[PDB]
């Protein structure tokens, strides 16, 4: 069901006067990042030379860029992994822009590029050389390496081995080529040469990448009566310098001019594309006259030695405005055509197009064949589409922003079960590889969460013991994020996400520790602890303390300070789960998992050793109890709850005994305080389907630091850092720097889980 | 001061500290929660009254002529009273921020001169305003030029 999700506006952007149009660019990331530029003409020209940052978990609040350009901006470039973007104007400036301290609301620029003069047409970034290939009909082969095939193309400029050099290569107006190159330090290397002899009007160019290092420049006149020229790039780096080597490649003519029958009409070439980047043996053509237009696809295939012929053209079109190229790299053999033509499986088969009224195209890529039309009730400018081609964005010619569902099954009614199948299938691309699923999310339905949840259960376990070792924290939060969707079990996300904070404190403690002298050799000490802590079930804490060589625990009495904190957020977290017995709780979860409680339970032998070697890091309790051991009435029930689960498959409810030991607890410790970290403020959990939202710039219709437990005050003092998916606030500039724990705070620089 | 020194003094050693916030909640909320518990859950406005609110002698309006719609305003007077004769328009221009500071009378000689009785009533006119003293309004002028002109006709008979 082709949909539209949100449509965003700003107010005042609108009413202008005296403003020629411009084009526009648009650009989308890996990331759930869009970074574009509109006409306003709204009292200063430099509201038409910024760049806009949007989140779109977040589209009322939106990040203004003063890129310091002359002139109109004409292409915008993501890098491979989303942290850098490339601009570029006439008049040169090509600027490469950096993420500020990690935060997504600051950028700087200092690296960039300048030839004197010349706009430039084309701009692109190097190769890495990585790529995989999907197999639809091998999605049940319950293997990642099955389901997702290296390719292996071959990266361009390699130095020292197999490591990649990053750089950019633009071309200009005229036959002019700039080439540039970034060493590991600041340096930048930078270089320039003529195309050929012929040196003549480029209006158009494109660039594209082919296997063993080389790269195809398209240049095309624009007056549809001229052949189309093809080069082939070589960049060699000869101990100063990027050198460039280019030659000639075989040309074409444009097709709908031979008819004789009505060839005046379609005058100029307006768009040149390539019908994927590194795919260098396709491209697409779109040419159009003041009414009509027509677009066609032309291929390099073996039969001169090498020749262009075409493969498809449309019937009649209307005026081309924008087109939209797909980013899914379906594997396109012939045994999976058929596989994906029986089952709704269309995610890399589509070609957006659109024209000058509110007519959306999506047209198949080998045959230019219509299949979805979609109706807004004006015409699009630039437009973008997504990874997983699950949506869309669009600029229209004025100050709205909109985006629209695309769905596999494009109205074909679907079972159940070809639709779970499809939506994990997708799931796991984005497991496999670094990328959001936004767009997943924005067509999972609430009734079918539960399903999806548990087969992804089941498709994380056997796996071949090091699949699982380091997609734990990835499995966690996308079954996090699909739970909350559903009012069923809205309730489980909190027993999920504190779940993942558990083992980060945890895993930080156990590599804290350095023994000064080795025991038990072959085991690391994190193992060791947790073996003699699961081989003793005694019931109170200062027997088990006994045998565990409590001469070795020491600490440099510095960073034992900096943990207070969290040690006094885990027996805060220990009193307040020994206290919830007596109750679908946000702390339920807890109760019938053993591994938790286990560690837990380990967690605690380590604080009452450095309390014992130190006083004043202990966690402050507040029982009225002054002649009783709290912390071992603690353990004391900890250790009996623990031992009702550590059986495999226990299937056993805590006796009354228990039930009342626990109630009792309360009239002894007093229970100060929790905070539930999954703030509910996403706008997945608010759309609803065929029910389009239109939301305005600035509406958006007790504060703790979550990462280090400090309070604040009524109003908070210093600005923080607001986490985009998870929601958590944290300090922007710790406090403590000189004194802090370093294992801890460096794992959170970048990003937060 | 008395009985509270204590306090001064460790809240003054204790001053602009990035965690003074934390270890005041963390060291004061615990009792104060349980004793009490839960917490609690164009043209100015003074020149449209100042013509709205004057005598029905009068009824200035804006110049036909000159700028409109900005901080200074130019205005055209005409004089209705039975018992006094007709007079030049005297015309008034009023700067911005009209409060606090004085309006000025253009002055137009030729226009008064060739009569008896109208320089006469310039005259009047010119002693009137030099007696009319600083941070004055513009009903005061207008009061004082019916005045003037009521006193001039006297004079003449
Ligand atoms: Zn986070």
């Amino acid at each position: 069901m082709m949909d539209l999700a949100y449509v965003c506006e700003w107010e005042k952007w609108s009413k202008s006067t005296h403003c020629p149009s411009v084009p526009l660019a648009c650009a989308w990331s890996c990331r759930n990042l869009i970074a574009f530029t509109m006409d306003l003409r709204s009292d200063d020209q430099d509201l038409t030379r910024m760049i806009h940052i949007l989140d779109t978990e977040h589209p009322w609040d939106l990040h203004s860029i003063p890129s310091e350009h002359h002139e109109a901006i004409t292409c915008l470039e993501w890098d491979q992994s989303g942290s850098r973007l490339l601009s570029a104007d006439a008049d040169g400036q090509i600027k490469c822009w950096s993420m500020a301290d990690h935060l997504a609301n600051s950028w700087e620029s200092s690296v960039g590029s300048l030839v004197e003069g010349d706009p430039i047409v084309a701009l692109s970034w190097l190769h890495n050389g990585v790529k995989l290939a999907l197999h639809v009909e091998k999605s049940g082969a319950s293997s990642f390496g099955e389901k997702f095939s290296r390719v292996k193309f071959s990266p361009s400029l390699t130095l020292f081995g197999g490591k990649p050099m990053e750089g950019w290569i633009a071309v200009t107006v005229s036959g002019l080529v700039t080439v540039s190159l970034l060493k590991p330090s600041g340096q930048v290397l930078t270089s320039t040469e003529s195309l050929c002899r012929l040196r003549g009007r480029v209006a158009l160019a494109d660039i594209a990448f082919t296997g063993g290092g080389n790269i195809v420049v398209a240049t095309a006149d624009g007056s549809s009566a001229s052949p189309v020229q093809f080069y082939k790039v070589c960049v060699s780096v000869v101990s100063e310098k990027c050198r460039i080597d280019t030659e000639i490649l075989p040309s074409l003519f444009m097709r709908c001019t031979t008819d004789l029958n009505r060839k005046d009409k379609f005058p100029a070439i307006t768009h040149l594309k390539f019908l994927a980047r590194d795919m260098s043996e396709q491209v697409l053509l779109c040419a159009s006259s003041q009414t009509s237009s027509i677009v066609e696809c032309w291929s390099l295939r073996k039969e001169t030695i090498l020749k262009w012929r075409i493969l498809s053209a449309t019937n009649d079109l209307d005026r081309v405005s924008a087109v939209a190229l797909p980013k899914l790299p379906i594997s396109l053999t012939n045994t999976d055509l058929k596989v994906a033509s029986d089952t709704q499986f269309y995610p890399g088969l589509g070609l957006a197009l659109a024209f000058h009224d509110g007519s959306v195209h999506i047209v198949h890529r080998l045959s230019l064949q219509t299949m979805a039309v979609f109706y807004s009730s004006v015409h699009l400018k630039a437009m973008q589409l997504s990874w997983t081609s699950l949506a869309l964005v669009g600029i229209d010619s004025h100050g709205k922003l909109s985006v629209l569902r695309l769905s596999p099954s494009m109205g074909h009614p679907l079972e159940v079960g070809l639709a779970l199948r499809h939506l994990l299938f997708l799931l796991e691309y984005c497991m496999v590889t670094g990328y959001d699923w936004w767009d997943i999310l924005l067509h999972v339905q609430p009734s079918m969460v539960q399903s999806l949840v548990e087969k992804l259960h089941e498709e994380y376990t056997r796996q071949t013991a090091a699949l699982q070792q380091v997609l734990s924290t990835r499995i966690l939060a996308m079954k996090a994020s699909l739970c909350k969707l559903s009012p069923c079990t809205v309730t489980r996300v909190c027993d999920y996400h504190t779940k993942l904070f558990l083992i980060a404190i945890s895993s930080t403690l156990k590599s804290l520790l350095r023994p000064h002298f080795l025991n038990t050799p072959d085991k690391s000490p994190g193992d060791r602890l947790t073996e003699i802590c699961t081989k003793i079930t005694d019931v109170d804490i200062d027997k088990v303390m006994i045998n565990l060589k409590t001469e070795e625990f020491v600490l440099d009495m510095n960073t034992l300070q900096a943990l207070q904190q969290l040690l006094q957020w885990v027996g805060d977290f220990v009193l307040y789960l020994l206290a919830s017995l007596p109750n679908l709780r946000p702390g339920h979860s807890f109760l019938r998992d053993g591994t938790s409680l286990g560690m837990l339970r380990e967690l605690m032998v380590v604080i009452r050793i450095w309390g014992l070697l130190k006083p004043s890091c202990l966690p402050v309790y507040t029982a009225t109890s002054d002649t009783q051991d709290s912390m071992s009435l603690l353990f004391r029930l900890l250790t009996k709850l623990w031992i009702c689960c550590r059986d495999e498959g226990p299937a056993s409810e805590p006796d009354e005994a228990l039930v009342d030991e626990c109630c009792l607890l309360p009239s002894q410790l007093l229970i100060p305080s929790l905070d539930w970290l999954p703030a509910s403020d996403g706008l997945v959990s608010r759309l609803q389907p065929k029910q389009p939202l239109r939301l305005q710039f600035g509406r958006a219709p007790p504060k703790i630091d979550h990462l280090r437990r400090l309070h604040l005050g009524a109003c908070p003092t210093e600005e923080c850092k607001a986490c985009t998916r998870c929601g958590c606030v944290t300090m922007l500039k710790s406090p403590n720097r000189t004194t802090a724990v370093k294992q801890w705070e460096q794992r959170w620089i970048k990003n937060c889980l | 001061q008395y009985l509270c020194q204590p306090l001064l003094d460790a809240v003054l050693a204790n001053i602009r500290s990035p965690v003074f916030n934390h270890s005041l909640y963390r060291t004061f909320v615990p009792a104060m929660t349980a004793i009490h518990g839960p917490p609690i859950t164009s043209i100015p406005s003074v020149l449209q009254g100042e013509v709205a609110r004057l005598d029905p002698k009068f009824l200035v309006n804006l110049d036909p002529s000159h700028c409109s719609n900005n901080g200074t305003v130019h205005l055209i007077c005409k004089l209705d009273d039975k018992d006094l004769p007709s007079v030049p328009p005297l015309e008034l221009s009023v700067p911005a921020d009209y409060p606090a500071q004085s309006p000025l009378w253009i002055d137009r000689q030729w226009q008064y001169d060739a009569n008896p009785f109208l320089q006469s009533v310039h005259r009047c006119m010119t002693s009137r305003l030099l007696q009319l003293p600083d941070k004055h309004s513009v009903t005061a002028l207008l009061n004082t030029w019916a005045q003037s002109v009521h006193q001039a006709c006297l004079s003449a008979a």
